[PDB]
RNA sequence: GGGAGACUUGAGUGCAGAAGAGGAGAGUGGAAUUCCAUGUGUAGCGGUGAAAUGCGUAGAUAUAUGGAGGAACACCAGUGGCGAAGGCGGCUCUCUGGUCUGUAACUGACGCUGAGGCUCGAAAGCGUGGGGAGCAAACAGGAUUAGAUACCCUGGUAGUCCACGCCGUAAACGAUGAGUGCUAAGUGUUGGAGGGUUUCCGCCCUUCAGUGCUGCAGCAAACGCAUUAAGCACUCCGCCUGGGGA
């Protein structure tokens, strides 16, 4: 279905890591990724929420696991 | 990198706007050709850029080819400019 | 050309003003030592983190915006004096546009 | 195209003895080829089958006359040369001179006597399957042409293209 | 690339005619100019035009149907390949179909059919028959 | 074809942008297993079609807190992406390659193919030295079986891993050489560009480069293919001439 990504209605970019904000929305319980097919973003800003993701992961800023 | 290119260009070519030509091309080529040497020797299993060396090699050697079909001396000229064989 | 670089680190939640802030001033001065340029540093937040980094569940996030060449090793400096010191848990550096 | 009218005469190229298999063992049916035609130019071919051999004639033949074509003479002679090709059944046919008579040994023989074409040169090159053969065969005889029909296509005339 | 535009030509018209299109348009060269001033003269295509644009001159070519559905063109078919080049002499001089299509030849006097040159007593190099 | 030229569409350079498990080097990570340590607690745990070998009362399994060590990177992740292929999925940095889009400034046919050569090249395997968590040929034992030199189970060595040097084979497969052009359409999708709207978002139209499915013509022995051809064509290279022996 034709759906609108948060991220390009909000006219954001440059997504950092330190967003938590825009990145936990696209997060699962147990810190899980939302699949794009659920979210509905484009393959190039999901992949830059991946990055983003993962190193906001690492700082601790998000969880790995719960 | 991009100001090593404009030096070569505005050196090694016939005008500031005869950016292609073959001799701009190879004096380009022969500077790439020395970084990615050196690259190798540093980094002796990217065989993966090893190709895009070859590559550009036989680009180079192509071009040289046609300098010495239509310009023998311009041909020389350029190779004492160089220091190549 | 001279590209930025955010760099992020995680200052443990039970030191000294005056010992973290001659701290903060060490890692700069250690930049500049090496020639990368400091253009900002400033502490972000003071947070419950997501799991115990180095036992300590809570941390001190500093950034540490800066320019620099690639070839220069200030960052390589920056990162095994990082390694070596146990008083801040993370290091980490990001190339940005 | 239309039987009617004409005195087509027959002619059997093969009987193929062929089965089915059911539990009970094999359904033996015979399979037969005939081509038909009025030694005029038109000429057709049918495919039947049956318990018996002359039933399998008759349908072969009915469909014969439901499938008939023209092909054009010269001199009981095609007028130009020909390949023919249909699924492993590659025929070429030259125009012949008068007298050499046919150059053929059946199924093509065949088609070519019941078309009335007295005089041609042919070879089957490809495989040896009657029904393949006779359907190049006629996709050839379909290919070729008549020059007052390329000379009314083209405008020009027809001494003004044979020259 | 384009190692034999002679033959890209043809193809391109055998192709436009299995499809049944109207027209084509080809960078242009003096020979292909010439063949389609002989079909055009032959009766083999209806009409053709030229464009003049910088780079190379184009031609464009309309094509011929008796009907909305019969062709006149069956099929084209180069014989100098180039990688083995058909020259021949006033007596092998084909003879394409018995006279219902055409051989196109190139002469000491210039870009010619069969019947020219079979008159004239001359050959040269086949690059062309037409059924 | 030879020679003297001239041109820019092909090919390439330049400007500006885009993407990316593209590659090599360096370090870092959380999860899980295994082991070790500390407590709790005590008789079974494990395994199977059945059992059994085994481990366990000397404290097992399990449970909770740490530590050591190796390997691989859950979600994202998709007939999605890159690479000539093999192949490449954690994260960051250093160096580096190819590709795409416009641009129409520049060279002005400089190109394609390419024997013979050179290079790369899954996994297994070899040499030297490290390392070795788990898995696991060989092997051991238990079972099964008429037998079982096997499938099952419990263990387990080389090996799997790192660095270098060798090997150079594969169902190394899209079982489809490379290059160029032409030839209905439909639909999704990746990276772009342009335009017409839209408060932006977004939607729409066009276009390039890929990546899938359906399908007309035509091709095909058939299966099936069909603008990512197996269609129409052209250039070059490699290869086949019944099966086995081999
Ligand atoms: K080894
Ligand atoms: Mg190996
Ligand atoms: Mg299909």
């Amino acid at each position: 279905r034709r759906k609108v990504d948060y991220i390009a209605a909000n006219h954001i970019e440059y997504i950092d890591y330190k967003d938590t904000e825009l990145l936990k929305r696209f997060i699962s319980e147990r810190g899980k990724i939302l699949p794009r097919r659920v979210t509905g973003t484009g393959a190039k800003n999901q992949r830059k929420l991946t990055i983003a993701i993962k190193r906001a992961r690492i700082m601790g800023l998000l969880p790995f696991v719960s | 990198s991009q100001e090593r290119k404009n030096e070569i260009i505005k050196e090694y070519a016939r005008h500031e706007g005869d950016t292609g030509s073959p001799e701009v091309q190879i004096a380009v080529l022969t500077e790439d050709i020395n970084q990615l040497n050196e690259h190798a020797r540093t980094h002796k299993k990217d065989h993966h850029s090893y190709r895009g060396l070859m590559k550009k090699i036989g680009h180079r050697r192509n071009l040289l080819a046609y300098l010495r079909k239509t310009d023998i001396q311009r041909y020389r000229e350029l190779i004492q400019r160089l220091g190549l064989r | 050309q001279d590209t930025k670089y955010e760099i992020m680190y995680i200052i443990r939640p039970n030191i000294d003003e005056e010992a973290k802030t001659a701290l903060v001033e060490r890692f700069d001065t250690i930049l500049k030592d090496n020639g990368a340029e400091v253009i900002e540093s400033k502490d972000w937040e003071k947070r419950r983190l997501a799991y115990e980094m180095n036992g300590f569940r809570e941390g001190i996030y500093h950034i540490v915006n800066v320019t620099s060449p690639s070839t220069a090793g200030a960052i390589n400096e920056f990162d095994r004096l990082a390694k070596i010191n146990d008083d801040i848990i993370r290091h980490m550096i990001v190339k940005v546009e | 195209i239309d039987p009617k009218h004409l005195e087509l005469e027959d002619r059997v190229v093969a009987i193929n003895r062929v089965t089915k298999v059911v539990k009970g063992g094999r359904r033996l049916r015979f399979a037969a080829l005939v081509v038909v035609g009025d030694k005029n130019g038109h000429v057709g071919f049918g495919t039947g089958k049956a318990q018996e051999v002359p039933e399998a004639i008759r349908k072969a033949i009915e469909d014969a006359k439901k499938n008939l074509v023209e092909v054009p003479m010269v001199g009981s002679t095609i007028p130009h040369e020909v390949i023919g090709v249909f699924g492993g059944g590659r025929i070429l046919m030259k125009p012949a001179v008068e007298g050499s008579g046919v150059a053929a040994g059946g199924p093509v023989r065949a088609v070519l006597e019941l078309a009335g074409v007295a005089d041609i040169t042919s070879k089957s090159l490809g495989s040896n399957t009657p029904i393949n053969v006779v359907r190049a065969t006629v996709e050839g005889l379909k290919q070729l042409k008549r020059a007052e029909e390329v000379a009314a296509l083209r405008g020009k005339s027809v001494e003004e293209i044979i020259g | 690339v384009m190692t034999d535009p002679i033959a890209d030509f043809l193809t391109r018209i055998r192709n436009a005619n299995m499809v049944k299109h109207e027209t084509l348009e080809v960078p242009a060269s003096k020979i292909k100019r010439d063949i389609a001033e002989i079909l055009k003269r032959e009766g083999f295509i209806r009409d053709v035009e030229y464009i003049e644009d910088d780079k190379q001159g184009v031609i464009r070519v309309f094509l011929k149907y008796g009907k909305n559905e019969e062709r006149v063109i069956t099929n084209l078919k180069r014989i100098s390949k180039p990688g083995l080049r058909a020259y021949v002499k006033a007596d092998e001089v084909p003879k394409v179909l018995n006279g219902l299509g055409i051989a196109i030849i190139s002469t000491s006097e210039g870009v010619i059919t069969d019947k020219e040159a079979r008159a004239k007593n001359i050959g040269g190099e086949v690059i062309a028959y037409v059924w």
